[PDB]
DNA sequence: GCAGACACTACGAGTACATA
DNA sequence: TTTTTTTTATGTACTCGTAGTGTCTGC
């Protein structure tokens, strides 16, 4: 958790609708991951919850302030997956409903916010819904995600959307190489990969991310020319898989546009690596081996539990498959 | 402490009861078997307070009560019994057995009764402080090559002739289970009085009450047996076996045979099998199998393996088993399953 | 006046009133003749094929005035007392109505007393799998050192689901499910010791739907005679198992292979007669198909599970080329993947089995 | 006097107003006049087909006053209560209500009870497919052997749910859903004792409309009668259903089949003025093309409901090609797969038509 | 409630309701005579309406007058309904009392009399969310309730909904909401509140909302809370990041040429000036649907097509019909698949690819 | 008068199982 | 011999252990 420079409009604005009485009290954020959603959300409730003797900014002395910055108030509710969980279930979310319809303790206003809406449970969602439609006169909630569409219809009507702008690339490449020391092509890249969001860019180096991608970029550079799809097993096979697949995904969307010759590339760090994919596979291939990558990458994020061993196992097998001569494609399909 | 085999626990008894048995394995008939046997001896020998004690994790933890207390109306000697877990005792049982071990009456018998004990379980302080002189027997089944000369042994033990094709019969139909094995060894006896048992009365005076773990399922698909494997499958279903414990079985040979092939056209075998940390019983059978399947079968397995995981964590679906057979149907023996069931 | 129903005034009262399983009345005959009793005997079985029957008629022979034997008289007091529901020594526990540890230890405290009646005080526990954790390990120790004047006979359902350790000092006498002829000659017995008139077709129909039970025979017998106003025809039978068939599976895909558009219909709307899940009936037909081309590729795929359709599935498995089930299999995956967003789930069901129809022939 | 629910008011009260089921009411009252009463029942089929009114009436006929009488002789006084349903006999159980088996068993401590008036206690268990395993088990003994002056009778709608062995030893009714002239010729009559006028191709559409049950067609008769004046005219079914008739679809089809893409985009103007959804017309011209299937494969396939139209049918079945009735119906069932992710649903059924002109194999639009 | 739309603009009277002629006609008809019922069952998707009509129904059932079909209005067994201090009614949101024990706990409270109305109304919402053995439990209930209590069911869809369920019920049926209709609720109500409304970004809110008028009000309030405080045509296009340029029909051109480094740059230009994908896709096909339009007849352009019509006409002139059906159903198959993509851009660049490669 | 003695009712947990 | 073991989100029962309450009696 850390400020962003390019969340103080936003904030400013939301804060400023605030203070009037006028916000809605259900706000669903569409910051991108890595982005400013928590710190947006914790600076909203924590203006919320306590005094407001200075305006817009943190009044540290009052017993709210307090409470916050120790992270044991009682009427900050926060819906998160346990760390032996990952979806939130639908307990938590009933249990903090019925303790929502409790009067403050503090007398103050009331706030329930959700970590990631999306990780809801259906269940969860519905019973939220009508919560949300009709809370306490008290209560305000705050909802994060990335896709408005990945939820459900119903909770995505009851609640405001609000939604966070990307700085533009110059300006977040600016802000990236201040305390991030990289080369320029590479920090583009991790810009790009990130959907020109902070802190993910910046997270893909501040962890181990970085050095898995040159690995599989290494890995790639081997097996491409040989048409040894296997071996890449070893690469992908991670706690992160979903993250891999989604490099891989964007290496061969870059090969497959560099086809085309599109002026901008998403991997530009590695540009021998690129033209060796557009030089050893036929456009066709290309596009079905993308189409199988994002599909099953789908598999692993939506379906829980299913062992990611045999399936990324499965798509090497059907890539190797691919690529011998005289086999079918399969067609994309509704 | 003395590691012992069923067959010669009657010795070990006879010339002399030690401080405590453990008596372990995974087989009913022949842990009930030593029980018995070890509590006739004691009840010959002097004990006659016999306690059953179950240890399951729950709000049963009282066996002190019986140990510190001498016996007002006779000397009588006990006998205590403990159910071990399906798994075998956690560290809180571990240190709890360890304070029952702490004091223990020359007149106490103690018998503890499980499944195997790994070496999590075995260099916990219980079996540490147990390891001095109590004698552990061991239970294990045959395996279904051992099971005729068990089935010999026993038709002897009850005075019977079943010359070779009635032994296969009841191999086949009680593999895995012989406590069935031998409650119709005992139910031929009651029905013919004359011992001599042929395959026209043991062939409908038999069941097909089979039990099985999925390591057979996985050899026999391995090995080709077709009709074991069906049978596997089928006797698995009929227990309501997880389906997820089966796909992960096999799984992992399979894994284990796809990389095994992969590396099969560079380098030999007998350092592959070194490497990739291979059992020294399955070796032949990995070469087998390696030797029969090529890798378009083995990719078509694994397409059809991915399908079933998918199908059964996403679609709930219940066609689970009948997919498992036709992976059996693709798997060592004859690749078909053209689309029909290779997705 | 008061018919009583076939299911009960029916029950055989001796050993020669019990058909087929010889298997296990003649082990119980040579244990009771001689001496080797064991001191517990577990009945299984499937769906009313003889269990608490020949329990009740092992509780009768262990306490007959005679002496223990494999005939009881029929005659003495005891025999007479035991037959109706009223006895002392015999004790019959609905396990299933007290399942708690807190009704079994006031019934399985009586072993210490002496049989007031007969020799050997005999309890007859019913649906023995439903007792609870705690009522298991009661029994258990009362049957670790049962006193030598007490047996147990229990009678249940599903054997695996008791616990191993109970299951280990029982004598289990597994019973064989009735074959389609003993059924078919203990309902003729049945109909001429009665005044039914019956014609075998009937009574064979009755059998093959039987499944194997002399319960569910001679449930539909009594349905029969009335709905049959007395006698048992044929098309009485006929028609009512009509209005009960369930396999509209096999029948149906029978009817899609041999390309019977008329009898397709047919069945189409009797499936819609009665109230079926459309989804269900088309994923159970991809389940059948699925293991008829299974057979095809090897006669050991049609386990044990499907044996009352054994003939049948091994016809359409023998008679068919694969590539034609392949191909069936393939449009009716492909019409359940569309089925749901079809104009009615009868309607689209309807139109993939004419797109599966109008290949091969026609 | 008052106006209360149709579903409510006509529950049969003898044997003799129960409609369709012929099989059942003729084994139930042949039974009971020779005699012969099984001591468990159970009445399986689909919804509102009267499982539980025939249930009802078995007790009446058990229960009535001059003896075990196949036909309930009017109202008697051991009748009145059962149609008031206070009878002191009969059992009323809410098995839903009742899942636990802590309640099956006090169910089961009383049973040797003697009734208070009647011949039979009868225990009627509504939706016997909920009770919990454990209450199954523990009613299995008494259902094997129960006492002469007790009765079950098990209502429910999927027999699987239910375990084998209490599928053995009870009587197993099944109820088939009703035929569509059945459910018209009962509404027919409902309709003419409340005192209102009625359309006949109203009440064919109200047949058609319920799926072989009756209470959901009294009930959507009820709706009907809500939305018209007190009448059930055309117009308020048409309303109320959200159909086609049997005309403006068949118009479509046509034209479309004519590849005169002109009259399809006028009709659907007309269509857009009628204030229509757009997916029902999409699932209704489905509908006649799989009609057409049906025609064309058996040659007599149509019902009378559709008999207005009958002769157009068979037109289109001597000039179609089967296959081209397959690409029509794959191509709209893909329009219905893809109308909910159009621009506008209105602007998605324009596409659907226009792409099953574009690819008429007979006469395709030029390139 | 302070400024929060949707809630402090309930509908209260029958007369207030937008569209719903045939539901509001028929609980009319049904209440002004006898024919009154014991379990309603309002279905419909989002934000048309299921909850309120059934508030108005229970308003309408338990008012001192009597049976009324409209509503009293001033009153006190209605303004306690209103405010929530109602004790004839019930309601319970399903979602969250799923338990069945909790269903139970409801049908052991069913004989009891009401305190005051003549009516005890249990209002069920979101019904479909009851878990099964709970709807068995409500079934027998359902039947044939009691003479004084009334069910009132209210469901986003029937389909999770038992069928027994929906054979007791009568089945109301809240058609979505037309663009009219919408427009015209959302100026009345900015009339009636003294706020600045522009006509082109009314239409614009009625056409993002979808057919669901609750969120056409959230849109509106999401407008108001930005922009100047009032509704304008400049902050609600910016905010719905719709696009009012030729991108679209440039973007087709290119695609239909496959003219990959043109067609790739008018996408990350796009990016540049951060047009929403969903939107983009939207208008990609109404355009190709425009094209096929006009390929029956030129009169189908659309009014005059802005001042492009060339453009579409050479384009309507150059391509069969069988290519367009591809790429409309290729931008639709990407449309669908959308948010199951890492991202929007990515994904819009995915759909482009897939049609880019039918020989265009 | 008073524990205290049951006597009973409720609640938690361990466990089984269903559905999707 | 040998060690080897898996998805989950949610809900529904059942059974035993143990506390909290009532009352009722011979204390
Ligand atoms: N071997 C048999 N001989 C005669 N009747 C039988 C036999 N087995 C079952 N039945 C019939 O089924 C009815 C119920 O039998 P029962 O022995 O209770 O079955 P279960 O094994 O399931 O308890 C009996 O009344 C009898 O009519
Ligand atoms: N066979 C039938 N004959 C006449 N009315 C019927 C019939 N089946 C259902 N109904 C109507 O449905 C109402 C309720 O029927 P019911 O018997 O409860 O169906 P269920 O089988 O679902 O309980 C009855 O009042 C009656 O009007
Ligand atoms: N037909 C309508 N007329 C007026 N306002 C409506 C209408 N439908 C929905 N709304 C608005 O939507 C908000 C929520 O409506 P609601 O009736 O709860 O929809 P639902 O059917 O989804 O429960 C209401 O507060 C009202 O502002
Ligand atoms: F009485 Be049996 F076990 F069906
Ligand atoms: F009993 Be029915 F399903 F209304
Ligand atoms: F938001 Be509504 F109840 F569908
Ligand atoms: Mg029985
Ligand atoms: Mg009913
Ligand atoms: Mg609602
Ligand atoms: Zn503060
Ligand atoms: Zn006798
Ligand atoms: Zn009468
Ligand atoms: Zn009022």
């Amino acid at each position: 958790m850390r400020w962003y420079p390019w969340l103080r409009p936003d904030f400013e604005k939301l804060v400023a609708s605030y203070q009037a009485g006028r916000g809605h009290h259900a706000l669903l954020i569409q910051a991108l991951p890595g982005m400013g959603d928590d710190a947006l959300i914790y600076a909203l409730s924590r203006y919320l919850l306590c005094q407001q003797p200075q305006g817009h900014k943190s009044c540290g002395h009052c017993r709210g302030c307090q409470l916050m910055q120790a992270g044991t108030h009682p009427d900050y509710y926060t819906l998160a997956p346990e760390k032996g969980k990952n979806t939130l279930g639908v307990d938590a979310v009933r249990e903090v409903t019925e303790k929502l319809n409790e009067h403050a303790r503090l007398g103050g206003a009331k706030v329930v916010w959700v970590t990631d809406a999306a990780l809801l449970t259906d269940a969860a969602a519905n019973a939220l819904l009508k919560t949300l439609e009709e809370p306490p006169a008290e209560t305000w909630f705050f909802l994060a995600t990335r896709e408005p569409e990945r939820l459900l219809a119903t909770l995505r009507s009851r609640c405001r959307l609000h939604y966070l702008a990307p700085p533009p690339e110059q300006y977040a490449v600016t802000w990236l190489s201040r305390e991030v020391t990289m080369s320029q092509d590479a920090l583009l890249a991790a810009l790009r990969l990130s959907a020109g969001s902070p802190g993910a860019a910046l997270a893909l180096f501040q962890g181990d991310n970085w050095q898995a991608r040159e690995t599989l970029c290494q890995a790639l550079a081997y097996s491409v020319p040989s048409g040894d799809w296997y071996s890449l097993l070893a690469a992908l096979n991670h706690e992160q898989a979903p993250a891999r697949l989604h490099w891989l995904a964007t290496l061969l969307m870059d090969a497959l546009k560099r086809h085309h010759g599109a002026a901008q590339v998403t991997n530009v760090d590695v540009p021998g690596l690129v033209a060796e994919l557009a030089n050893h596979l036929s456009p066709s291939r290309l596009q079905a081996i993308l189409g199988d990558v994002c599909h099953i990458r789908e598999q692993l994020m939506s379906v829980t539990g299913i062992n990611r061993e045999l399936l990324i196992t499965d798509l090497l097998l059907r890539i190797e498959h691919y690529l011998q001569p005289g086999v079918v494609l399969p067609v994309p399909h509704l | 402490m003395i590691r012992l085999y069923p067959e010669q626990l009657r010795a070990q008894l006879n010339e002399g009861l030690r401080a405590a048995y453990l008596l372990l394995g995974n087989d009913p008939l022949l842990l009930q078997e030593s029980q018995d046997a070890v509590r006739q001896v004691a009840a010959a020998q002097g004990f006659e307070e016999h306690h059953t004690f179950s240890i399951d994790p729950n709000t049963d933890w009282n066996a002190i009560f019986s140990l510190c207390q001498a016996m007002s109306l006779f000397a009588s000697r006990q006998t205590l019994l403990l159910l071990l877990p399906e798994n075998g005792p956690n560290a809180a049982i571990n240190e709890q057995l360890l304070t029952l071990t702490g004091l223990l009456h020359d007149d106490l018998l103690l018998i503890v009764r499980g499944n195997k004990l790994s070496k999590a379980q075995e260099n916990a302080a219980w079996f540490t402080a147990l390891a001095n002189r109590s004698v552990q027997v061991t239970c294990q089944t045959p395996e279904q090559a051992q099971l005729p000369r068990w089935v010999a042994a026993r038709a002897k033990q009850l005075n019977l002739e079943l010359d070779d094709a009635a032994n296969q019969v009841l191999c086949y139909c009680y593999e895995g289970n012989l406590l069935a094995l031998a409650q119709a060894l005992e139910r031929l006896s009651l029905l013919w009085p004359d011992g001599k048992l042929t395959l026209p009365r043991v062939e409908q005076a038999v069941n097909d009450a089979a039990h099985f773990t999925p390591f057979h399922w996985v050899d026999a698909l391995l090995m080709g047996k077709s009709k074991r494997a069906l049978h596997i499958l089928q006797q698995l279903r009929l227990e309501g076996s997880e389906p997820v414990i089966l796909l992960r079985t096999l799984q992992r040979e399979l894994l284990l045979l796809v990389n095994l092939k992969r590396q099969s056209a560079h380098t030999p075998l007998r350092a592959l099998f070194d490497k990739h940390r291979v059992w020294q019983n399955r070796r032949g059978m990995m070469g087998e199998a390696l030797n029969r399947l090529s890798q378009t079968q083995l990719r078509q397995a694994v397409q059809l393996l991915t399908r079933t995981e998918l199908t059964l964590k996403q679609d709930y679906g219940q066609s689970v088993w009948a997919e498992l057979e036709g992976l059996s149907l693709l798997l060592c023996h004859k690749p078909l399953a053209d689309v029909f069931i290779d997705g | 006046m008061s018919y009583q129903v076939l299911a009960r005034k029916w029950r055989p009262q001796t050993f020669a009133d019990v058909v087929g399983q010889e298997h296990v009345l003649t082990a119980l005959a040579n244990g009771l003749s001689l001496g080797r009793i064991h001191h517990a005997y577990l009945f299984s079985g499937t769906r009313g094929v003889g269990k608490t029957s020949i329990a009740r008629l092992l509780a009768k022979g262990l306490n007959c005035e005679t002496g223990i034997t494999a005939t009881p008289c029929g005659v003495c007091d005891n025999c007479r007392e035991i037959e109706q529901g009223r006895f002392v020594d015999l004790i019959e526990i609905d396990a299933a109505s007290r399942t708690k540890v807190e009704d079994t230890r006031d019934l399985l405290d009586n072993v210490q007393y002496a049989p007031a009646r007969g020799r050997f005080k005999v309890y007859l526990i019913d649906e023995v799998h439903m007792l609870s954790r705690h009522s298991f390990n009661a029994l258990l120790k009362t049957l670790e050192e049962p006193p030598e004047h007490v047996k147990f006979l229990l009678a249940t359902t599903d054997p695996q689901k008791l616990p191993v350790t109970i299951l280990s000092r029982c004598l289990q006498f597994h019973l064989k499910a009735l074959d389609v002829e003993q059924i078919r000659h203990q309902l003729e017995h049945i109909l001429n010791e009665e005044h039914i008139a019956h014609e075998p077709r009937a009574l064979q129909l009755l059998a093959r739907a039987a499944e194997g039970s002399l319960r569910d025979a001679l449930s539909l017998t009594d349905q029969a005679i009335a709905s049959g106003d007395g006698q048992v025809s044929t098309q009485a039978v006929s028609a009512m198992l009509g209005t009960l068939d369930d396999d509209q599976a096999l029948s149906l895909v029978e009817a899609m292979v041999e390309a019977n558009g008329e009898r397709v219909m047919a069945l189409i709307n009797e499936a819609a007669a009665r109230g079926i899940e459309w989804e269900a009936l088309l994923v159970e037909m991809l389940g059948l198909l699925h293991r008829i081309a299974m057979v095809q590729l090897s006669p050991a795929a049609l386990g044990n599970d499907m044996a009352a359709i054994e003939l049948r599935m091994r016809e359409l498995a023998r008679t068919i080329p694969p590539t034609d089930i392949q191909l069936y299999y393939q449009t009716l995956l492909i019409g359940r993947k569309e089925l749901p967003y079809a104009p009615d789930r009868r309607m689209g069901v309807e139109m993939t089995l004419l797109r599966a129809l109008a290949f091969h022939p026609r």
